[PDB]
């Protein structure tokens, strides 16, 4: 009937600021399409697989990272920039921790570790 | 993956992307200074190169007793087309200011700015089959210029996956689709519209050319966000017309998108995730109505990694 | 996420919309159920059947989301229509209602309705619905109805963008309609035409969008469009590849509805449909099953007709 | 006589139609089967479906009368229309073949064509037959098509009209259509338009009824029409009483189609329709049965749309 489309390594490295979109489906596979009835509607179907995908999958189910490189410049004085990451996984996605090399004198104030 | 050079001849890029193949795995069945007989696991290709461009041809069987354009199942002679004329892609004599070239195990893309402000693209792979059963897949596209001085980009013009051009000899690019209709196996179908044949290709190649025909046209004018200055990637669909104008369609440009240039300059990078991406015009910088003398804003984008 | 099933007339109908919106066993175990802010019964019947007034408030997929909902059930006995009327906003306050009048112009920045189209009898319906879009499907038994809204999925930060609220619906809400309609305007989610969907700005002005011009219609909304079933504005043909689609050595593509307007001001992109695709008609139709990925997507035909430019497929997951 | 089921696809619908017409219980004891004068498939298939030639005598109920009918099944897969062209006659030849041309001109006193739209995949049938006429439908998903043909009952003796014989299609035979067209054209029984229904005249002249005027159809069968749904030629409002009827009290009236030709030269009265009536739409639709002192009647309704004046009832017995 239907199976898979694929559609796999596109999306995942398209250009996206999220990644894994419709990931989780693929191994949920599950399937009951097999299966007329007859709402007197007309007695029609055929073939019933699997072919391309939305294409626009774009920006689905997972983080973001909105800034990619900060222009400091001269820094005479005490500065504060936002940082934001929006996460779209119907599951929390846990930072394993923020290692921080040569960030000394940084801080974020109001947030838990 | 990603690769950058000079070359003052063709002869140096041709030296150069060959020994990125053959270090990359890509087994050439045969080699020569201006002549290449080459294949992977997708497809079989044979490239010459010119005084000032490059003739490429698909294939289907290799005879080392034939010439570049005699190969079993070559599209010359395995086309629609009654000029029977291979792939053509046109480029200057002399310097080439730089050569950018993305190397992979499936497919090669290649940029060379001839000169301040001129480009020319190299396209050769196979499309994902995206789940879709079809033998074939393998494209070949190559630039032409219809005349320097005079537009550069006029109707008579064909370009990359173009889906509007007027010409009787020569095709910038082309694709597989074999058994057709029940036709023989070995089809290399060029990316026509205005010959009437009964099988034949189209894609977005131009762009956002008044006459382009293509669906998602809109989607690469409305590429860029003016709202938040953000760009996305479209791509590249291609759609196959059958015996009796039904069109079936095969695929999309691995790793492959387009967009408008109105707020990128030539390499500005859009790091839009934990994949990167490459954003170069496709002829020259001009302006947004400079459909003419130059490629207008449009810009192809490349998967770096 | 899916109620399939025959309702015995359109109050029946509503009654099990709002029963599977709040009782479903996929909603209250991920604890997105809507919640009813208002309902009510204003008006006295006459030769007229009872019209039912409901305000429901959806919290979305993460709970932080703030939307809000509105379907009426206008009819009219003499006339044999029972239209279900639906609406959006962002808030609402019972006391901000002017006396006599109505409840919708309460909403804040409230929007015209549309509705879908049905009567008292049995009726198939088939239901989609979920924590940010519900679609209604109603089918007429040899007519095809359809309608939903929600929000869209745009290319940009919700931080900025938090409110893409859509709202779509077969025909304009502002005039009563019969069923039977012969009128080109009467059509389905894949190709609005003459109000038959709107969409939310980030400036916070609602845009209307159609696939077709109307004169009729206001000159604003003609720059922007659909352009997947607008292909008209680039090609200089009638006939496209759009037109002409068709399956693949028995696959059947799937292709997304896209949002784009072009401005004099300037250009943007807005996002995509969120379960609706456009498929070809042939060899295939309506209650049609496509699986894809181990998800399946139901096909529907728009009450115009059933031919290739008017016909869509929506996910049921 | 009457027949419900679901053919398998087009070839097998013919099947069952001949067969039907063959073996049905009724017509072989009341010896009013239909006899075959000429089967063949002459054309070569390239990119289309096999085609289907039948040619059938009819003796009519008293097995006195002389009736000759033909059937095509006329088919594209590459376009995918399997359409059924049906047409009337006095006479058949079969060395009146020209080498290739067809043989549809063989036919004494040859008339133009009419046709039936469907395609290869189980359909969903309704055959009414009788020794004087034949009834088709079929329920083309969101579309129900019908067409038929036979004797209508004038009011004068049949000694000097002998041959009554009407031909009626959902749209024009000379030309070819996909079953999703999008035009006025294509449309039912009740209501003819642009070559549908063709009635032999006492003077063997094939005239064509339409309900409403046409530039593109000729000039002189413009003031022939039917009445019942022709009675805008001399109410002077665009909504009359006939598209406004109603049922009474759950009673739904029954009006007989009509048969009038009003030209200068003069005026005559040539028939009714056989088992075919007008009625609403209201509360009612397609695949509704209504009995009328014992004697049940089916409820369908144009391809067109299902409007009051979109629709009518044919009787089952």
């Amino acid at each position: 009937e239907g199976i898979v489309a694929g559609i796999t390594p596109n999306i995942d490295a398209l250009e996206l600021n999220q990644d894994i979109s419709l990931a989780a489906v693929a191994a949920s596979t599950w399937g009951g399409a097999y299966g007329a009835h007859q709402p007197v509607e007309v007695i029609h179907s055929t073939y019933q697989a699997v072919h391309q995908s939305a294409l626009e999958e774009n920006y689905y189910n997972r983080l973001w990272l909105i800034p990619t490189a900060m222009e400091l410049g001269n820094v005479v004085s005490t500065q504060i920039r936002p940082a934001s990451v929006w996460n779209a996984y119907f599951s929390p996605r846990t930072l394993t921790a923020i290692d921080r090399e040569a960030a000394d004198g940084i801080t974020l104030s109001g947030q838990a570790s | 993956a990603y690769f950058t050079g000079t070359a003052n001849n063709p002869a140096d890029l041709l030296a150069k992307v060959r020994v990125h193949a053959e270090s990359l795995g890509w087994v050439t069945d045969r080699a020569s200074a201006s002549e290449w007989l080459c294949h992977n696991a997708d497809g079989y290709w044979s490239f010459n190169a010119g005084a000032n461009q490059f003739q490429m041809a698909g294939n289907t069987g290799f005879d080392n007793s034939l010439a570049w354009n005699a190969q079993p199942g070559n599209s010359v002679q395995n086309n629609p087309y009654s000029s029977k004329g291979p792939t053509v892609a046109q480029l200057s004599g002399g310097p080439f200011t730089r050569y950018h070239l993305f190397a992979t195990a499936a497919y090669l893309h290649l940029h060379v700015e001839i000169a301040a402000g001129q480009f020319r693209p190299v396209m050769i792979g196979s499309l994902n089959k995206r789940g879709v059963g079809y033998t074939g897949g393998q494209y070949v596209c190559g630039s032409f210029i219809y005349t320097p001085g005079q537009a550069l980009t006029n109707n008579w013009s064909s370009h990359p996956f173009d889906g509007y051009h007027i010409q009787y000899s020569n095709s910038s690019c082309m694709l597989r689709l074999d058994g057709l209709d029940g036709g023989p196996s070995p089809e290399w179908l060029p990316f026509d519209y205005t010959t009437n044949v009964p099988r034949r290709v189209v894609g977005p190649g131009r762009g956002n050319y008044s006459s382009q025909y293509h669906p998602d046209v809109g989607l690469i004018d409305a590429s860029a966000n003016e709202l938040n200055s953000s760009t996305t990637t479209v791509p590249c669909a291609i759609y196959a017309f059958g015996a009796q104008q039904r069109s079936r369609y095969v695929g999309e440009v691995p790793d492959f998108g387009i967009c408008n240039m109105a707020f990128l300059a030539p390499g500005d990078p859009l790091v839009v995730g934990s994949d990167t991406w490459r954003v170069y015009p496709l002829l020259q910088r001009g302006t947004a109505t400079d459909f003419d003398s130059t490629s207008a804003w449009v810009g192809y984008c490349f998967r770096v990694v | 996420a899916t109620e399939f099933g025959t309702a015995v007339n359109h109050a029946d109908l509503v009654e099990r919309l709002v029963q599977f919106l709040t009782a479903s066993p996929d909603l209250v175990a991920a604890g997105q159920a809507y919640e009813k802010v208002f309902d009510n019964t204003i008006p006295a019947s006459g030769t007229a059947i009872a019209v039912r007034q409901v305000t429901l408030r959806a919290p979305g997929l993460g709970g932080t989301d703030a939307i809000y909902m509105g379907i009426q059930s206008y009819g009219d006995t003499a006339l044999d229509y029972y239209n279900l009327r639906l609406m959006g906003g962002t808030a609402f306050n019972p006391g901000a209602i002017p006396p006599g009048g109505d409840y919708w112009t309460a909403f804040a920045n409230y929007s015209p309705r549309v509705q879908l189209l049905a009567w008292n009898q049995p009726m198939p319906y088939w239901f989609f619905a979920n924590g940010r879009r519900f679609w209604i499907v109603v089918k007429v038994s040899t007519i095809y109805e359809s309608a939903g809204a929600g929000f869209i999925l745009p290319p940009c930060p919700p931080s900025q963008y938090p409110y893409p609220l859509a709202v779509v619906g077969s025909y304009r809400g502002d005039v009563a309609t019969r069923w039977s309609d012969v009128s080109d305007r009467h059509r389905g989610i894949s190709s609005p035409y003459e109000r038959s969907c709107y969409l939310r700005d980030p400036a916070g002005r609602w845009l209307g969008f159609t696939v077709d011009g109307g004169a009729a219609n206001e000159s604003d909304y003609n720059n922007r469009t659909l352009l997947p079933l607008g292909c008209g504005r680039y090609a200089g043909s009638s006939d496209t590849v759009v037109k002409q689609l068709r399956d693949s050595f028995g696959k059947f593509p799937l292709k997304a509805l896209q949002f784009v307007t072009r401005e004099t001001e300037g250009r943007r992109y807005l996002g995509d449909f969120d379960g609706a695709f456009y498929v070809p008609t042939l060899n295939s139709g309506a209650e049609d099953v496509i699986v894809e990925d181990g998800v399946d997507h139901v096909v529907f035909q728009t009450a115009w007709r059933s031919g290739n430019p008017w016909l869509y497929a929506i996910r049921k997951d």
